[PDB]
C-alpha cells in the first residue's frame, strides 16, 4: 500500500526534523554530530528528539533502546532495520 | 489515476470527487427543502390539540353541584 | 448375524498368513469391506426387530452400534500403522489380532439376544483392550491405567453377574424378547433395590458415572492410539445400550432410585466441563469431554422418555464419532512434537492449515452447533429433561456454555496464535492423516442428512 | 494531596508505586545482579541449542516438565488429610449434590401434588 | 502475562515466558487470553462502587417509573362489537356480557 | 389435485379479488409475471411434459399393505407368548396409526392459521376444537405409559381410568 | 408528560382520575338522552380486509377505503392522499373523543369531592 | 527490544522514562498541537527546575510523588501508536510470518518453481554451517568461569568470522512478510 | 422488561459513546444505542416500527462504518480521532458521506432515519409505559446527537495532526461506488419505504406541539 | 459476454430447476404451500364467481 522507505529518505527526514529544531544549529548539523559531545544537548533532549522521531515515523521506539540513539546516523539505521529496509 | 504523495503538504485533489461530493450534498440539502415545502405535518403536526379547560359542563355532561 | 461375524474370523488367518509388508493393506481393505457389508443392517422393522436366529438379533438401537464399530476398525488399523513403523512382523499381526478380536467381540456384544451371553461377552472385552494398553502403551502409567480400568470394570460387573442368574432362576429365562414380554412391576423392597443397584451400577461403572470415572483418564491418557480411538467410540456405549436393555425389569423401581444417579450426572458434567477448562494436557481435555457427554446419556437414560431415548442414542452415535476425530488429531500433534502438553506446540494454522480446518471442524462438531447429530441429541435430552423439571434447564445451559467455552479454548491454544520457534520438525500433514480425517467426518454429515437411523426404536 | 490508589489481587501494584522501589539497599543490587546472572545463564543455554544448525526437533523445556508432572502427577502423593482439607472437599463435592438433590424432589413433589388434585395445565401436552 | 513486559525480547513472545525459566503453577489461567491482573487506572474498591451504585440506582428508578406511569390524558379505547368478543376467540354459542359506547 | 383427498384435507374456496387499476402507469409486477411465465414456466412445461411421456411408457404399480385384524391383549390368556405377539404388534401399528392421525390434525391448523392470516383467532375456531379433541384422547390414551410401553401397560391404564370413572360415577349418585 | 400527572401525583389523586379504572361514573350520569356510537364497516367486511385488530376501531371504514385506494394506483404511491387525510381526520376525531371523557371523568371526580365535602360540613354543623 | 536489559534503571533512566510517558499522556489531554506545545514546555519547566539537586535523597521522594502525580492524572484512555503492543495493528501480521525451516520443507516441484532464489539459500545454510564451531568457541573462551553475567553478546573479532548466534536474528521474518 | 432493558442499553451505551477516542469503538456503541431504540420500540407495543428503524439504521450506519474504514486505511491503519483532522478539505467525498449519515443518524427531518426515530420518539411519549424509561431514551437520543458531533469534530474540523507524510486518496472507483450507492439510500429509502408498506399501526395524528417537536428539540 | 453467461447458468438454471421442483413435487402434496388468503374489499370483484362485494353503507360524512 504505502510506497516502500529508502535509506535516503529515512535520511532526509530525520535531518528535516533535526534542522527544524530550534536548539540545533542546521549549519554544524552532520549525519555523525553527536548530540551531547558535540551538538551541546543533554538527557531531556535527546528524549524530545526521540519522541519527535516517533511522532514523524509513526512508529514507537522503546525506552530500552532510545537512550542509545545518539546520533542521527544512529537514528537512520534502528529505523531502517525495525522497518527491513535495506536500500 | 495516480496520486503522488506529499511531505507536509495539502493532498492533491481531483475535480470529479470534488464535484460529486459537492452534488450529493446539494442533493441532500435540495431533498430536505423539497420534502419540507410539500408535507411540513410530519414535522409541526396537522391537527390542532383541544384545551380541555375550554370545554363546557353542559357539552361534557356535567350537572350542577347543588343538583 | 453369521454373514458379518464369519468375515472377522476370516480376518484373523488372512492377517496371519499375509506377507510382511502387506499386512495393512489387506486388513484396511477387508474391513472396509466387511463394513460395507454391515451396512446393511440399517433397514429395521418399525414393529419388532430383526430376529435371525435363537441367539442373535438386530434392532433399531444395535444397528447404528455395529454400523459404527464396523466403520471404526479401518480407522485404527490407519492410526496405528502411523505409530508402528518399526515394530517387528509377528508384533504388528499381534496388534491386528488384537484390534480383530476386539470388533468380533463388540459384534457379538450388540448382537446377542440373552443377557447372559452379552455379560460374557460385555467381559470378554475386557481381555484385548487391557493388553492392547499396558503392552503398546509410551509411558510409565500405563500399568496402572490397565489396572485401574479393568478393576473398575470388574467391581461393577461381578455382582451384575450374580443378579442375572439369580433373575434366570426366579423368572425362567434371560431372553431379552421373554423378558419384555413377561415382565412384572418391581416393587418396593430391600431386595429390589439391591438387585436394582446391582444391574445400573454394573452399567454405570462401565458409562462411566460421575465419582467412578477416574480409570478414564488414566486409561484414555495411557492407551495407544487405537485403544483411545476404540475405548471412547464404542466402549463407552456398552453401559447405555446395557441400561437401555435391562431397564425393562426394573420398573417402577426407577422412578425412585433414579434420583442419586441424576444428580450425579448432572452436577459431575458442570464439574467435568470445569475440570476441562483447566487442563495441561489435551488427551485430559478430550477425555473429561467424553464424560461430560456420557453423563448426559446417564441423564437421558435415567428420566426414560421416548424423547430421552432417541436423544440418547443420537448422542452416543454422535460422541463416538467426535472423540474419535479428536483423539485423532490430537494423536497427530503428539508425534510431531512427542508431548502431549497443549501449550508446547502453537501456530498450527499458519504451519498446517487443513489440519486447522480439521481442528475447527472437529471443534463445531464437539460444542452442539445445529444441525449435526450431536445437537439433536443433545437437544432432546434437555427437551425431556424440562418436562422432567424446569431447573434441568439451567444445569444444561451451563453445561452448554462451558462445553463451547473448552472446545474454542482447545482450538485457539492449539491452533491460533504465533509458532513456537524452536519447534522445527513439523513436516506436511500427511495424505494418510488427512484422509482419517475426511473418513471420520464425512460419515457425521451425512448422518444429519439423514437423521432417522439413529435415533432408535423409539422413533 | 492526591487520592491514594489501592492495590487489589485482580489490579495489582503498579511498579512505580512501589514503596519498596525508591528505598534500595546495597544487598538489593546484587540480589539484582544474582537474578540477571540466573537468567543470562539460562538464556545463553537456549540460545546456543536454539541456534545450533545439527538440532531437529523440540528444545526440551525442564521447567514446562516440572509444571506439567506437579499440574497432575505430584498431587496426591503431597496431599494429607487435615481439618481444612476434609471440610472444603466435604462441602464442595457433597453440599451441592444434596442441594440439587432437595430443589429437584420439592419440585416434582409439588408438580405431582398437582397432577393428582388434577389443577395442572396439561392440555396439548402430547410428547413427554 | 499482560503485566509481564513486552518490549522484552522473550523466548515466547506470545506467551511472555522465559526458557528454563520456574512457571507458575496458575500459569493457564494467566496467558493474555485469559485472567488479567494489570493495574487499573482506578481503584478497584472505586470501580466496584461506582458500577454498584450506578445498576442500583437505574433499577429503583426503573421500580419509581413502574409505580408512577407515565400516561396521557385519554380515555380507553373504544371497539364496536363488545369490544370486539367474536374477533378475539369469543365462543359463538355464550352471549358476553353487552359493551355499550356512547357519543360525547 | 387429485395427488391427496379434498376431505382428508380440506381447502376453504379461493375468492382472488378482480384488478381495477385506477392509474395510467404500467404495472411491473404485471410485466415480470409475463417475462417470467415466458422464460420459465414454458421451459418447465415443456420438460414435464417430456418427462411424463417417458413415464406413461413403463407404469407399473404399487399396492397398498392390508393387515387383518386379530385378537388383541384383552383376550389374550396370561402368559400366552404367540397371542401376546400379535396383540403387540397390532397394538404398536394402531398406535402409529393414531400418531399419523394426529399429525393430519395439526397440517390442518397450520395450514388454516396460514390461510386466515390476520383472522386466524376467530376463522381458525373449527380447526381449534378438532385438535383439542384429537389430543385430549390421545393423550388419555397414550400419556404416560414410558419408553418401554405396551399393550399390557396401556391396557392396565384403561383398567385404572375406567375404575376411577366408576367410582366417580358413584360417589355422584350416591 | 403533561400537567395532569403532576397533579396526580404531587397533589390529590383522589379528584383525578384513574386511567385503569376509568370510566368511574355511569355513563348517562349528566347525559339526559346519549346517542350511542355508530358503527359503518360490519364485521364480515373488516374480517374480508383482514385489518388487524388494534385498526378494527369505529374509523376502519375509512382505513378499508385507504387500503382499496393503495392496492389499486400500486406503481403511483402518491396517489393517497386524500384517503389517507380522512382516516387520519377520523382518528383525530376519535382522540378528541377520548379527551372529552377523560375531562368529564375528571370534572365528576371533583364535583363528587366537592359534595361529599360539603355533606361532611352540613354534618358537622 | 534488541538491546540486553541491565540489572536495573538508574535514577537518570527512571526520570526519563516518567518524562517521557508524561510528555505521552499530556498529549492525549491535548489533542491540540499548539497547546500540548504550551503544556509540554511548562511540564520541561518543572523538569528542569527540579533539575539541579545534589541531594539523592530529596530527589527521589520528587520522583516517588511525580509518579504519584503521574498515575493520578494520567489518561484512562491514552494514545497508542498502532503496531505499539497496546495499539489496534498489533500482532496483525504475526499469522503470516513463516521461518525458513519450513520453507525447506518444499516439494521438488515447488523447490524448481524458484529456482535461483534456493541456490542463495543453498549458499546461506553453507555459510552458517561453517561458522558455528568457531562462533561457539569464541562463546565459551570469552565467558567469565561461574557463567554469563549479562545477556549481550561478543562480536566477531576476526577477519574471517561472523558474530556468535547470528542466525535467526538475520533471518528473522520480515515485518510485512505477505 | 423490554422496555426498561432497551431503555437502560442504549441510555448506557450512548453515555460511554460520548468519550470514546477510537471511532470504530464509537459507532459500535451507537449500534449499541440504536439497538436499545428498537427494544424499546418492541416494548410499547409498536414491532412494525421496529423493523423500519432495523432497515434504516442497516443503510446509514453501514454508510458511516465504511466511511471510518476509509478514513482508517487513508491514514495507514490510524482509528484515532486524536491523530485525524483536516479531514473537511483533505478528503471531500467521505466527509460529505460522513455528515450525511450523522445526518440521517440523529434524524434529519426528513432523511432515512426521520421516518423511524421521529416515530418512536411519539410513541414513546404517548404510551403508557415506565416514565424513567421515557426519560432515558430521550437522554439517549441527546446523547446520540452528541456522539454524532464529537466525531464530526475530531475528525473533519480543525488542523492537521497525522503523520507528516500525506498517503491521503480517496480517488478510488470501488470505494466511491459504493459509498454513492450507500449514499443514496441514506437520503431516499426511507421515504419510499414508508410510502410503500401497507398502514399496519393506528398514528399518533393527535398530540400537543412541545410532544411533537420532542425530538428535533433534545437533538 | 461474462455477464450473460453469468446470468444464463447461475440466475436461469436455479430458476427452472426450483420452479419445477415446486410446481410438480412441493405442490405435489397437501400443506405443503399455504398463501394467505387476498385482502377482499367492498365494491370488489371475486373472479372466482363473478361474484360482487357490495359497497359499505353512507359516511356519516364531515366537512
Ligand atoms: C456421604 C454422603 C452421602 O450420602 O452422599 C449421597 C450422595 C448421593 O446423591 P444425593 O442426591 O445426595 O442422593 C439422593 C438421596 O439422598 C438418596 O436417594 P433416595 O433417598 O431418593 O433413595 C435412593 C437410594 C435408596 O437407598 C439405598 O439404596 C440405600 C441402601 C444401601 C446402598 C449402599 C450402596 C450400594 C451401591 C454401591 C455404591 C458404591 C459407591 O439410592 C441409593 O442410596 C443409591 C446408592 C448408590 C449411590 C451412588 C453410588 C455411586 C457413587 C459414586 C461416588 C463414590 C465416591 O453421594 C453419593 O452417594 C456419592 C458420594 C458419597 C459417597
Ligand atoms: C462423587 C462426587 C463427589 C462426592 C464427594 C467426595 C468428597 C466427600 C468425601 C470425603 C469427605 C471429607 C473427608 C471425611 C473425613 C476424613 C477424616 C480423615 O481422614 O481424617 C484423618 C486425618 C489424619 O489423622 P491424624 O493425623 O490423627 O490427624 C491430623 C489432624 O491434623 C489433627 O487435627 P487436630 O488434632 O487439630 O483436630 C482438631 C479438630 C479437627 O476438626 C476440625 O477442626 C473440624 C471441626 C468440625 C468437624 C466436625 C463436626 C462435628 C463435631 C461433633 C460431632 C458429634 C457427633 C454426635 O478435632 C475435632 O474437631 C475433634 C474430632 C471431630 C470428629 C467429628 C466426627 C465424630 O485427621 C484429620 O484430618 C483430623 C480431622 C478429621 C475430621 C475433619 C472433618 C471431617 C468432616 C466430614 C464430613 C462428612
Ligand atoms: C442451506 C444450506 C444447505 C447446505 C446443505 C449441503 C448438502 C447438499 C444438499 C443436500 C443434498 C440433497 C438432499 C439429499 C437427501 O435427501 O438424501 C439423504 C440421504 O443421505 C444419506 O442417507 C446419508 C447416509 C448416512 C450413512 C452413511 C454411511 C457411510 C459409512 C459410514 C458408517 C459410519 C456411520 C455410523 C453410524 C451409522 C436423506 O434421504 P432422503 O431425503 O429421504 O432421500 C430421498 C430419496 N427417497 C425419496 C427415495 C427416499
Ligand atoms: C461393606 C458394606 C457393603 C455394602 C455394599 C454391598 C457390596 C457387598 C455385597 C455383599 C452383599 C450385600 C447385599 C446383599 C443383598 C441380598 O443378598 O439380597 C438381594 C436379593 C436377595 O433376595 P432373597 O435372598 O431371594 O430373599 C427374598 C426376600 N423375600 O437378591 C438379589 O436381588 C440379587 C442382587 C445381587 C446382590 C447385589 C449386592 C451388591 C449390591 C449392589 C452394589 C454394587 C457395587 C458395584 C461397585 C461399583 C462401585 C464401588
Ligand atoms: C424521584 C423520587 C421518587 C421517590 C419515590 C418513593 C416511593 C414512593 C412510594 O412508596 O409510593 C407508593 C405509593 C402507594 O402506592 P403503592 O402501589 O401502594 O406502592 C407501594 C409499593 N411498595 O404510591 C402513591 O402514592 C402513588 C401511586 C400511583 C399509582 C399509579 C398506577 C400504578
Ligand atoms: P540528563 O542526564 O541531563 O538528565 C538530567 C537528570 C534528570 C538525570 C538529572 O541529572 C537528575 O537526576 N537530577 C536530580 C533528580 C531529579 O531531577 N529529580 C526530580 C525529577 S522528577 C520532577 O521533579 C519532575 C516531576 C514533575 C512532573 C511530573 C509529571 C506528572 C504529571 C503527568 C500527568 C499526566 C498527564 C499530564
Amino acid at each position: 500500500d504505502a510506497p516502500p522507505l529508502t535509506l535516503e529518505a529515512i535520511k532526509d527526514r530525520v535531518l528535516y526534523v533535526l534542522k527544524l529544531y530550534d536548539k540545533i544549529d542546521p549549519e554544524k548539523l552532520s549525519v555523525n554530530s553527536h548530540f551531547m559531545k558535540d551538538l551541546g544537548l543533554d538527557s531531556l533532549d535527546q528524549v524530545e528528539i526521540i519522541m519527535a522521531m516517533e511522532d514523524e515515523f509513526g512508529f514507537e521506539i522503546p525506552d530500552i533502546d532510545a537512550e542509545k540513539l545518539m546520533c542521527p546516523q544512529e537514528i537512520v539505521d534502528y529505523i531502517a532495520d525495525k522497518k527491513d529496509v535495506y536500500e | 489515476v495516480h496520486i503522488e504523495p506529499r511531505y507536509r503538504q495539502f493532498p492533491q485533489l481531483t475535480r470529479s470527487q470534488l464535484i460529486q461530493a459537492e452534488f450529493f450534498s446539494a442533493t441532500m440539502w435540495f431533498w430536505i427543502l423539497w420534502r419540507f415545502w410539500h408535507d411540513s405535518d410530519a414535522v409541526l403536526g396537522h391537527f390542532p390539540y383541544p384545551d380541555p379547560s375550554q370545554w363546557t359542563d353542559e357539552e361534557l355532561g356535567i350537572l350542577p353541584d347543588d343538583e | 448375524m453369521l454373514k458379518i461375524i464369519i468375515p472377522t474370523t476370516m480376518l484373523l488367518p488372512m492377517t496371519w498368513m499375509s506377507k510382511h509388508n502387506m499386512i495393512w493393506i489387506n486388513a484396511t481393505v477387508h474391513s472396509l469391506l466387511i463394513s460395507l457389508i454391515s451396512l446393511s443392517l440399517l433397514n429395521q422393522l418399525g414393529e419388532n426387530s430383526l430376529n435371525f436366529s435363537l441367539t442373535f438379533f438386530s434392532d433399531s438401537l444395535s444397528a447404528p452400534l455395529l454400523v459404527l464399530t464396523t466403520w471404526l476398525l479401518p480407522l485404527m488399523l490407519m492410526a496405528s500403522q502411523s505409530h508402528l513403523s518399526k515394530e517387528t512382523t509377528t508384533r504388528k499381526k499381534l496388534y491386528i489380532t488384537m484390534l480383530i478380536l476386539l470388533q468380533l467381540f463388540l459384534i457379538m456384544t450388540f448382537t446377542a439376544t440373552e443377557l447372559i451371553l452379552f455379560y460374557i461377552l460385555f467381559e470378554a472385552t475386557l481381555v484385548p483392550t487391557l493388553i492392547i494398553i499396558t503392552r503398546w502403551g509410551n509411558q510409565t502409567e500405563r500399568l496402572n491405567a490397565g489396572l485401574y480400568f479393568l478393576f473398575y470394570t470388574l467391581a461393577g460387573s461381578l455382582p451384575l453377574l450374580v443378579a442375572l442368574v439369580y433373575i434366570q432362576n426366579t423368572t425362567g429365562s434371560l431372553n431379552f424378547l421373554i423378558i419384555h414380554y413377561w415382565s412384572h412391576p418391581l416393587s418396593n423392597s430391600w431386595s429390589n433395590i439391591f438387585m436394582w443397584l446391582a444391574c445400573i451400577m454394573a452399567f454405570m461403572v462401565k458409562m462411566p458415572l460421575y465419582g467412578l470415572h477416574l480409570w478414564l483418564p488414566k486409561a484414555h491418557v495411557e492407551a495407544p492410539i487405537a485403544g483411545s480411538m476404540v475405548l471412547a467410540a464404542v466402549l463407552l456405549k456398552l453401559g447405555g445400550y446395557g441400561m437401555m436393555r435391562i431397564t425393562t425389569i426394573l420398573n417402577p423401581l426407577t422412578n425412585y432410585m433414579a434420583y442419586p444417579f441424576l444428580m450425579l450426572s448432572m452436577w459431575g458434567m458442570i464439574m467435568t466441563s470445569s475440570i476441562c477448562l483447566r487442563q495441561t494436557d489435551l488427551k485430559s481435555l478430550i477425555a473429561y469431554s467424553s464424560v461430560s457427554h456420557m453423563a448426559l446419556v446417564i441423564v437421558a437414560i435415567m428420566i426414560q422418555t421416548p424423547w430421552s431415548f432417541m436423544g440418547a442414542t443420537a448422542l452416543m452415535i454422535a460422541h463416538g464419532l467426535t472423540s474419535s476425530m479428536l483423539f485423532c488429531l490430537a494423536n497427530t500433534n503428539y508425534e510431531r512434537v512427542h508431548s502431549r502438553t497443549m501449550i508446547l506446540a502453537r501456530g498450527l494454522q499458519t504451519l498446517l492449515p487443513l489440519m486447522a480446518t480439521w481442528w475447527l471442524v472437529a471443534s463445531l462438531t464437539n460444542l452442539a452447533l445445529p444441525p449435526s447429530i450431536n445437537l439433536i441429541g443433545e437437544l432432546f435430552i434437555i427437551t425431556a429433561s424440562f418436562s422432567w423439571s424446569n431447573i434441568t434447564i439451567i444445569l444444561m445451559g451451563m453445561n452448554m456454555m462451558i462445553t463451547a467455552l473448552y472446545s474454542l479454548y482447545m482450538l485457539i491454544t492449539t491452533q491460533r496464535g504465533k509458532y513456537t520457534h524452536h519447534i522445527n520438525n513439523i513436516k506436511p500433514s500427511f495424505t494418510r492423516e488427512n484422509a482419517l480425517m475426511a473418513l471420520h467426518i464425512l460419515p457425521l454429515l451425512l448422518l444429519t442428512l439423514n437423521p432417522k437411523m439413529i435415533l432408535g426404536p423409539l422413533y | 494531596s492526591f487520592p491514594k490508589y489501592k492495590p487489589s489481587r485482580l489490579a495489582t501494584l503498579p511498579a512505580t508505586l512501589d514503596p519498596a522501589e525508591y528505598d534500595i539497599s546495597p544487598e538489593t543490587r546484587k540480589a539484582q545482579a544474582e537474578r540477571l546472572a540466573i537468567r543470562s545463564r539460562l538464556k545463553r543455554e537456549y540460545l546456543l541449542q536454539y541456534n545450533d544448525p545439527n538440532r531437529l526437533g523440540v528444545i526440551e523445556d525442564p521447567a514446562l516438565i516440572r509444571w506439567t508432572y506437579a499440574r497432575s502427577a505430584n498431587i496426591y502423593p503431597n496431599f494429607r488429610p487435615t481439618p481444612k482439607t476434609s471440610l472444603l472437599g466435604a462441602l464442595f463435592g457433597i453440599g451441592p449434590l444434596f442441594f440439587w438433590y432437595y430443589v429437584f424432589k420439592t419440585d416434582r413433589d409439588k408438580k405431582e401434588k398437582l397432577i393428582q388434585e388434577g389443577k395442572l395445565d396439561q392440555t396439548f401436552n402430547i410428547s413427554y | 502475562q499482560q503485566e509481564r513486559d513486552p518490549w522484552y525480547d522473550w523466548d515466547h513472545p506470545d506467551l511472555r515466558l522465559n526458557w528454563g525459566e520456574p512457571i507458575h503453577w496458575d500459569l493457564d489461567m494467566y496467558i493474555r487470553n485469559r485472567v488479567d491482573t494489570s493495574p487499573t487506572p482506578v481503584s478497584w474498591n472505586t470501580m466496584c462502587k461506582h458500577l454498584f451504585g450506578f445498576v442500583a440506582f437505574m433499577l429503583f428508578m426503573f421500580w419509581v417509573g413502574e409505580i408512577y406511569p407515565s400516561y396521557q390524558p385519554v380515555g380507553p379505547k373504544q371497539y364496536p362489537y363488545n369490544d370486539l368478543y367474536l374477533e378475539r376467540g369469543g365462543d359463538p354459542t355464550k352471549e358476553p356480557e353487552p359493551v355499550v359506547h356512547y357519543e360525547i | 389435485p387429485d395427488s391427496w383427498d379434498k376431505d382428508v384435507y380440506p381447502e376453504p374456496p379461493r375468492r382472488t379479488p378482480a384488478p381495477a387499476p385506477q392509474t395510467s402507469l404500467p404495472n411491473p409486477v404485471t410485466y415480470l409475471t409475463k417475462i417470467f411465465d415466458l422464460l420459465v414456466d414454458r421451459p418447465v412445461t415443456l420438460a414435464r411434459e417430456f418427462i411424463e411421456q417417458q413415464h406413461a411408457k413403463n407404469r407399473y404399480y404399487y399396492y397398498h399393505r392390508e393387515f387383518r385384524r386379530v385378537p388383541d391383549i384383552t383376550e389374550c390368556e396370561e402368559k400366552d407368548i404367540l397371542c401376546m405377539f400379535e396383540a403387540e404388534m397390532q397394538w404398536r401399528r394402531d398406535y402409529k396409526v393414531d400418531q399419523e392421525i394426529v399429525n393430519i390434525i395439526q397440517e390442518r391448523l397450520k395450514a388454516c392459521q396460514q390461510r386466515e392470516g390476520e383472522s386466524y383467532r376467530q376463522n381458525c375456531a373449527k380447526e381449534l376444537e378438532q385438535f383439542t379433541q384429537v389430543s385430549k384422547a390421545f393423550q388419555d390414551r397414550y400419556s404416560d405409559l414410558g419408553a418401554h410401553y405396551s399393550a399390557r401397560k396401556c391396557l392396565a391404564k384403561q383398567k385404572q381410568r375406567m375404575l376411577a370413572e366408576r367410582k366417580a360415577a358413584k360417589e355422584a349418585a350416591a | 408528560m403533561g400537567a395532569h400527572l403532576a397533579r396526580r401525583y404531587l397533589g390529590d389523586a383522589s379528584k383525578e382520575p384513574d386511567p385503569l379504572r376509568m370510566p368511574t361514573f355511569p355513563p348517562d350520569y349528566g347525559f339526559p338522552e346519549r346517542k350511542e356510537r355508530e358503527m359503518v364497516a360490519t364485521q364480515q367486511e373488516m374480517n374480508d380486509a383482514q385489518l388487524m385488530l388494534q385498526q378494527r376501531d369505529y374509523c376502519a371504514h375509512y382505513l378499508i377505503q385507504l387500503l382499496k385506494c393503495k392496492r389499486d394506483s400500486f406503481p403511483n404511491f402518491l396517489a393517497c392522499k386524500h384517503e389517507q387525510h380522512d382516516w387520519d381526520y377520523c382518528e383525530h376525531l376519535d382522540y378528541v373523543k377520548r379527551m372529552k371523557e377523560f375531562e368529564r371523568e375528571r370534572r365528576l371526580l371533583q364535583r363528587k369531592k366537592r359534595r361529599e365535602q360539603r355533606e361532611a360540613e352540613m354534618a358537622r354543623g | 527490544a534488541f538491546s540486553a536489559p541491565a540489572a536495573y534503571l538508574t535514577h537518570q533512566q527512571k526520570v526519563l522514562r516518567l518524562y517521557k510517558r508524561a510528555l505521552r499522556h499530556l498529549e492525549s489531554w491535548c489533542v491540540h498541537r499548539d497547546k500540548y506545545r504550551y503544556f509540554a514546555c511548562l511540564m520541561r519547566a518543572r523538569f528542569d527546575e527540579h533539575k539541579n539537586e545534589k541531594d539523592m535523597v530529596k530527589a527521589t521522594q520528587l520522583l516517588r510523588q511525580a509518579e504519584e502525580e503521574f498515575w493520578y492524572g494520567q489518561h484512562p484512555q491514552p494514545y497508542i501508536f498502532p503496531e505499539s503492543p497496546g495499539g489496534t495493528s498489533y500482532e496483525r501480521y504475526e499469522c503470516y510470518k513463516v521461518p525458513e525451516w519450513c520453507l525447506d520443507d518444499w516439494h521438488p516441484s515447488e523447490k524448481a518453481m524458484y529456482p535461483d532464489y534456493f541456490a542463495k539459500r543453498e549458499q546461506w545454510k553453507r555459510l552458517r554451517r561453517e561458522s558455528w564451531e568457531r562462533e561457539v568457541k569464541q562463546l565459551q573462551e570469552e565467558t567469565p568461569p561461574g557463567g554469563p553475567r549479562t545477556e549481550a553478546l561478543p562480536p566477531a573479532r576476526k577477519e574471517g568470522d561472523l558474530p556468535p548466534l547470528w542466525w535467526h536474528i538475520v533471518t528473522r521474518p520480515r515485518e510485512r512478510p505477505m | 422488561m423490554t422496555l426498561c432493558l432497551g431503555a437502560i442499553t442504549t441510555l448506557f451505551t450512548a453515555l460511554c459513546a460520548i468519550t470514546q477516542n477510537d471511532i470504530k469503538k464509537i459507532v459500535a456503541f451507537s449500534t449499541s444505542s440504536q439497538l436499545g431504540l428498537m427494544m424499546v420500540t418492541i416494548g410499547i407495543n409498536q414491532p412494525h416500527l421496529a423493523f423500519l428503524h432495523i432497515c434504516m439504521h442497516a443503510f446509514f450506519k453501514a454508510m458511516l462504518f465504511m466511511c471510518s474504514g476509509s478514513i482508517i486505511h487513508s491514514l495507514n491503519d490510524e482509528q484515532d480521532i486524536r491523530k485525524m483532522g483536516g479531514l473537511y478539505k483533505a478528503m471531500p467525498f467521505t466527509t460529505t458521506a460522513l455528515i450525511i449519515g450523522s445526518l440521517a443518524l440523529t434524524g434529519m427531518p426528513y432523511l432515512t432515519g426521520f421516518y423511524s426515530k421521529d416515530l418512536i420518539i411519539e410513541a414513546v411519549n404517548m404510551s403508557y409505559t415506565n416514565a424513567w424509561a421515557l426519560l432515558m431514551t430521550l437522554i439517549a437520543t441527546s446523547l446520540t446527537a452528541a456522539y454524532s458531533t464529537r466525531i464530526i469534530f475530531f475528525a473533519f474540523l480543525g488542523k492537521p495532526r497525522f503523520p507528516p507524510l500525506v498517503l491521503i486518496n480517496e480517488n478510488n472507483p470501488l470505494l466511491i461506488n459504493s459509498i454513492k450507492r450507500l449514499l443514496i439510500g441514506s437520503i431516499f429509502a426511507g421515504f419510499i419505504i414508508s410510502n410503500n408498506i401497507p398502514p399496519m399501526t393506528v398514528p399518533n395524528t393527535t398530540m400537543p406541539l412541545y410532544m411533537k417537536m420532542t425530538a428535533l428539540i433534545v437533538t | 459476454y461474462r455477464h450473460s453467461i453469468f446470468a444464463v447458468t447461475h440466475v436461469l438454471i436455479p430458476v427452472w430447476i426450483i420452479h419445477y421442483y415446486l410446481k410438480y413435487h412441493v405442490t405435489a402434496k397437501p400443506y405443503t404451500v399455504v398463501e394467505r388468503k387476498p385482502r377482499i374489499f367492498p365494491g370488489d370483484t371475486i373472479l372466482e364467481t363473478g361474484e360482487v362485494i357490495p359497497l359499505m353503507k353512507e359516511f356519516p360524512d364531515q366537512h
